[PDB]
């Protein structure tokens, strides 16, 4: 039966554990390639995904003042984002480099 | 002396010893009156103990310089309001509202079996432990002693050891009769004295 | 004159009688309760 | 003209062990 | 330093002893509740809670103090120590908390509603002491800075004072809008009570907003621009043009609010004043010309000076020749339009004729009904 | 009393306006609003340079940077924060950070033009595509090779 | 528990692989369980501290 052959359970677990990997190593990259643009979001927000899901939200740090971070972040964590974002480090990019960094 | 307050003070059940010695009476008092009228709405019985225990008046009220009959008459009152308090361990404001008469009354100190008696079902809930590490316990729960501020609860064969104590049986036996008179029994009192009244043969 | 009510519970308060909560522990009947 | 402060009124350094 | 606070109270207690209002055995009672509280204040830990309670505290022996005082004296006021004491005591106990405790607002306020009430006990110099040390350590809340205002024209009636007090707040805020939508609602309000004392004067016997209005803009686009912007200036030119975008869209919502506001007073002609404003987004503003880049704004625009001649007369009033000159209005602009803003724009004339006019109207006795019917039909 | 900046922008120009010993539009309104009008008010400043600036805008103060104010100066920025009484004042390292680095590339003129990061970064992610196309792609093979 | 649960193991996965007409429910597994965890309920409710007894002197009485 299609239902129980047990190559796809091996298959799927060393998939699995190689998605972690390439995953994680996008992530790095997105931190410290919009971190050029923003580099405290790195410190404040951890995970990937909502790491991320910002910068969809948000393109550019001037964003911050009317985006809305509710659905990713917590009250308290999207208010420091956006204090961040005023007093931020990072040097302004081109709409070209913001659409591939999205 | 200041070294007996602090001790006396410390002792809490909502929070930890640092922050109990900087609280005062006042600010238990008002988190102890909202957390009655929650009671007082589950149940209207509770709303009886705002006109007594959970007074304005009661925040001056001192049990140390009161004499013994007025003595009696506090003890009474907080005999009735621990049981009703039984069955409702479960929820939060009752914890809120037992911090009052804990840090006020010192129902830790000399109501000891009273309120012991009261939560003897709730001994794997988190609230029987706090209860343990602020309450000397009497010469017969001594078996709860090593219990006490300790990571682990109490294991059910242990409650078989304390329970079944026969100048404790006739202890609980007033007790569950002063329930039975009053009809404050509930299910878990009733299962957890016969579960135990099974393994009571110990 | 005896003094109002108003004064009465404001005489209460700043002096922190508590004769009224005693008298309510001394009523407190426990049948009536349960 | 309306007001609301009246209405406010009422380690890094530490290396691994053998 | 708890002793000498305590020997202070001795001489107010020796006179309520002396009048015989409270016995030494009362007295005694009241001297322990105040000794455990002062501990309290001068202790480490001390919270502003700790304050208020004594403000009621005392407070409360003020009432009590009264009552004995027509119980037993007999009298109004007793011309002793106690009837100022207990007042000048709370008073005390509101410089040391506010001192203490410089950031809570709310006992601030407290402090200035209390003395506030009691004006005769209190004089209107020393609520400006408190406000100008309030002031002082919060230039930048907007609240405080309207409330000495509005007390200083309402209770004093000084608009000199009260109009110093925006000027100062607006040179520490520009960037609030709030306060220049305050400070132009002072302006007229100043306005409207100077015609109607004129009237008056008949009886018995404004352009300076517009140009706080104009100066309200440029102060706030400038500091809206600082800011999505950081420390630097925007390399792209897009982003650039972006930037002039949500400065314009930001800047016309504070000048549709004015025109909101002008409805209010009915004293003003809020047609030359709307005109005004009108007038002002025709010009082109940061390189950026309204009827090409945002239409949507621009339609709203146009939607006002249509009905501008229009707006403010009653269903009764309603003259013909006003409508055709509304309605030629609304033709010249169809001209200059492109098909998709004349359809929303014929939409929203034809509501707004309908809702205001025809729908107030009786159809059968009226027989300009008939004339609003046949043009909405033309629209 | 304490006049927090509006935000990013006008701190990098009062930081500027310090800098060569300027008073500031909002200097002015902070020292207007606390030193008396009054025989002269007598102001605690560091530096000498923005001293002249000062009584030009207000005659009526003179100003003092000897030892005695300068060791009060150094007393405010030893405890900081904590002389503020909880007043928001944030705080005052990273404020410095995103300052310092403003006042820096501001004289320097530094362009994001010049920035080459983005070619180092399209690099480092090209070749790791090339690697996850060929690693997934293969999977693909074998999962419908089976059937 | 490890040494209880991996005998266990055993027993679930054998029946997984070696059943010809295994039903899809995971019963034997669903009862493997029950015996695991009433081993550790026993086990965990074993205290290794010995309980201190009512201690009950007999103190001395003297006659008023």
């Amino acid at each position: 039966s299609a239902d129980k052959v047990d190559v796809m359970i091996i298959q799927a677990i060393a998939l699995l554990d190689d998605l972690d990997k390439e995953l994680n190593t996008y992530a790095m990259r997105c931190k410290e390639w919009y971190g050029w643009h923003f580099p405290e979001l790195a410190k404040i927000v951890t995970d990937s995904v909502a790491y991320a899901r910002i910068i969809l939200t948000m393109g550019i740090r001037s964003k911050a003042s009317e985006t809305d971070l509710s659905e990713i972040l917590p009250e308290e964590i999207e208010e420091r984002v956006k204090t961040a974002a005023e007093v931020s480090m990072g040097t302004e990019i081109t709409q070209t480099d913001l659409d591939n960094i999205n | 002396d200041r070294k007996r307050r602090q001790k006396l003070h410390s002792a809490s059940l909502i929070y930890n010893s640092k922050t109990a010695a900087t609280q005062d009476y006042d600010f238990i008092f008002e988190n102890a009156s909202k957390a009655l009228e929650e009671l007082s709405q589950i149940e209207p019985k509770f709303a009886i103990f705002s006109r007594t225990l959970f007074s304005e008046s009661s925040i001056s009220l001192d049990r140390n310089v009161q004499t013994k009959e007025e003595i009696k008459d506090l003890d009474n009152a907080i005999n009735a309001y621990l049981l009703l308090a039984s069955s409702k361990w479960y929820l939060a404001p009752t914890l809120h509202a037992t911090e009052w008469l804990v840090r006020r009354f010192q129902i830790h100190v000399k109501n000891t079996e009273m309120l012991l008696l009261s939560t003897l079902n709730y001994y794997q809930t988190p609230v029987f432990k706090r209860i343990l590490s602020i309450i000397k316990l009497p010469p017969l729960f001594n078996c709860l002693s090593n219990f006490v501020r300790s990571e682990k609860p109490p294991t059910a064969l242990t409650m078989i050891k304390l329970f079944n104590d026969m100048d404790f049986l006739k202890l609980y036996t007033s007790y569950l009769d002063q329930c039975i008179k009053h009809n404050a029994t509930y299910t878990n009192q009733l299962l957890f004295t016969t579960c135990c009244f099974i393994n009571v043969v110990a | 004159p005896p003094p109002d009510e108003e004064e009465q519970l404001l005489a209460k308060f700043v002096f922190g009688d508590t004769t009224d909560l005693q008298e309510n522990l001394a009523k407190f009947n426990a049948d009536f309760i349960f | 003209l309306e007001t609301g402060f009246d209405a406010l009124a009422n380690d890094w350094f530490t290396l691994p062990k053998p | 330093k708890t002793r000498y606070y305590l020997e202070q109270c001795i001489p107010e207690m020796d006179d309520l002893v002396e009048k015989g209002l409270f016995t030494k055995n009362e007295v005694s009672l009241i001297m322990k509740k105040r000794t455990d509280f002062e501990h309290r204040l001068n202790s480490r830990g001390s919270s502003i809670n700790d304050y208020i309670k004594y403000i009621n505290y005392e407070s409360n022996v003020n009432k009590l103090r009264a009552k004995r005082c027509k119980r037993i004296l007999q009298v109004k006021k007793t011309n002793s120590l106690s009837d100022w004491s207990i007042q000048q005591r709370i008073g005390f106990i509101y410089q040391r908390g506010t001192n203490k405790f410089p950031q809570d607002l709310k006992f601030w306020a407290m402090y200035l509603n209390y003395m506030k009430a009691r004006g005769n006990q209190t004089s209107y110099k020393k609520i400006h002491n408190i406000y100008n040390q309030l002031l002082k350590l919060h230039p930048t809340n907007v609240d405080i800075w309207i409330s000495c205002a509005k007390y200083e024209y309402e209770v004093h009636a000084n608009f000199k004072s009260c109009r110093n007090i925006f000027q100062n707040g607006l040179r520490f805020n520009p960037d609030v809008p709030k306060l220049w939508y305050e400070y132009v609602k002072f302006e007229l309000n100043f306005i409207t009570k100077l015609i109607n004392r004129r009237k008056v004067m008949g009886l018995i016997n404004g352009d300076i907003a517009l140009t706080i209005f104009d100066v309200c803009m440029k102060t706030l686009g400038k500091h809206y621009i600082n800011k999505h912007k950081g420390y630097y200036a925007i390399s792209d030119s897009k982003m650039n043009i972006e930037l002039n975008k949500e400065t314009l869209n930001y800047l016309f919502s504070e000048s549709l609010r004015y025109i909101k506001l002008f409805d209010e007073f009915l004293d003003l002609e809020r047609d030359y004043l709307i005109n005004h404003v009108l007038q002002f987004w025709k010009n082109d503003m940061y390189d950026l010309s309204l009827r090409k880049d945002l239409p949507e704004l621009y339609l709203k625009t146009v939607m006002i000076d249509i009905t501008l001649n229009i707006r403010y007369m009653p269903v009764e009033k309603l003259d013909i020749d006003q409508l055709q000159l509304s309605v030629k209005k609304y033709f010249a602009y169809i001209s200059k339009l492109d098909s998709a803003s004349v359809k929303s724009l014929k939409n929203e004339y034809r509501s707004y004729l309908q809702d205001n006019y025809l729908k107030k109207m009786n159809a059968e006795d009226d027989p300009r009904y008939k004339i609003l019917d046949l043009i909405i039909s033309k629209l | 009393s304490f006049a927090p900046f509006k935000g990013a922008a006008e701190a990098l120009e009062n930081a500027n306006d310090i800098s060569e010993g300027l008073v500031s539009e909002s200097l002015k309104a902070i020292l207007d609003l606390n030193l008396p009008k009054a025989k002269n008010i007598t102001l605690a400043i560091s530096d000498k340079n923005l001293g002249p600036s000062i009584k030009e805008e207000f005659p009526y103060v003179d100003c003092i940077s000897n030892e005695l104010a300068q060791d009060l100066i150094r007393g405010v920025r030893l405890h900081g924060e904590k002389l503020f009484k909880g007043l928001q004042s944030g705080d005052l390292e990273r404020a410095q950070l995103g300052l310092g680095h403003a006042y820096s590339r501001a004289k320097v003129k530094f362009s994001v033009q010049k920035n080459d990061n983005h070619i180092i970064q399209a690099i480092a992610l090209l070749d790791q595509l090339d690697k996850d196309i060929n690693t997934f792609a293969m999977r693909v093979k074998e999962w419908y090779g089976w059937h | 528990i490890a040494r209880v649960l991996a005998a266990k193991a055993a027993v679930s996965l054998r029946y997984d692989a070696l059943a010809e007409d295994r039903d899809d429910s995971g019963d034997i597994g669903l009862e493997s369980r029950a015996k695991v965890e009433n081993r550790l309920s026993q086990l965990e409710g074993r205290d290794l501290r010995t309980t201190p007894k009512v201690v009950r002197e007999a103190k001395k009485v003297e006659m008023t």
